[PDB]
């Protein structure tokens, strides 16, 4: 159920017209959400971020893509929310994707593709390794940056 | 990412920054550009309230406008002068309904 991701950062130029630069990385699709594309601006998401009352933190444009660095499950012996909790607290303030980094929690895929429940209406996109990597890098370093995630 | 976390932090992260504060302190989740990174703090910043949890202490933002302290992030506790407090919200003149007038600053009845 590969899950082609695109990283978009682009420049105003003075005159209007945008310049934009494209990276390609691959994950996969989860069952806790739809298998479709998805477009939006990239938000990263602290693991506190998603949860009781934290939500209400700040208010986002509908239509973002929530990007989530998953922790080695020590450092997490008292999680707020599942892992399907915070993508469906995710979709629920707007995401139009989640896109869960689970290098440091592979065990969090099996969370995800393995849930009794209704998948979400949005995808749930997960990657690991180079890809995580990358997708991380691009995030710390950039201000701004667009995603479009796209197949099956 | 070359060096170990932040002074209160005992659990740090370089995309997540600070994942856990010392018990004292309070966890504040700052968002700069994309990035949410947590950051560890004696005190809590103008906007944001104590909010005092047996597990872990938070600094949260306050969604109250015209509010300098509020009691949870939608309910306010005081209000900014002069204006006064209405069901747990700020208003420059107290509400349709009924209303305090000295009535020393909250506005009751309902």
């Amino acid at each position: 159920e590969t899950a082609f991701v695109e990283v978009v950062l682009f420049e105003s130029s003075p005159s209007g017209d945008y310049t934009t630069h494209t990276t390609g990385l691959t994950g996969r699709f989860s069952r806790a959400g739809a298998m479709l594309s998805a477009e939006g601006e990239i938000v990263q998401m602290h693991p506190l971020g998603l949860c009781n009352n934290n939500d209400e933190e700040d208010l986002y444009e509908y239509g973002w893509v929530g990007v989530v660095k998953l922790e080695q499950p020590e450092l997490d012996p008292k999680p707020c929310l599942t892992v399907l909790g915070k993508a469906k607290r995710a979709v629920q303030r707007g995401a139009t994707a989640v896109i869960f980094d689970v290098s440091e929690n592979p065990e969090a895929i099996d969370q995800l593709n393995q849930g009794s429940e209704d998948p979400l209406k949005r995808p749930v996109v997960y990657v690991k390794g180079a890809d995580a990597i990358k997708l991380m890098n691009i995030v710390n370093k950039q201000k701004v940056a667009r995603a479009r995630i796209q197949h099956l | 990412g070359s060096q170990a976390c932040a002074k209160g932090c005992e659990l740090c992260s370089e995309v997540n920054g600070c994942l856990k504060c010392s018990p004292k302190l309070f966890i504040l989740l700052e968002r700069n550009d994309i990035r949410q990174v947590g950051v560890c703090l004696p005190s809590c910043p103008p906007g944001y309230f104590d909010a005092r949890n047996p597990d872990m202490n938070k600094c949260i933002k306050c969604k109250i406008e015209h509010c300098e302290a509020c009691f949870s992030h939608n309910f306010c506790t005081k209000c900014k002068e002069g204006l006064y407090l209405h069901k747990g919200r700020c208003y420059p003149a107290c509400p349709e309904g009924s209303s305090a007038a000295n009535g020393t600053m909250e506005c009751s009845s309902p």
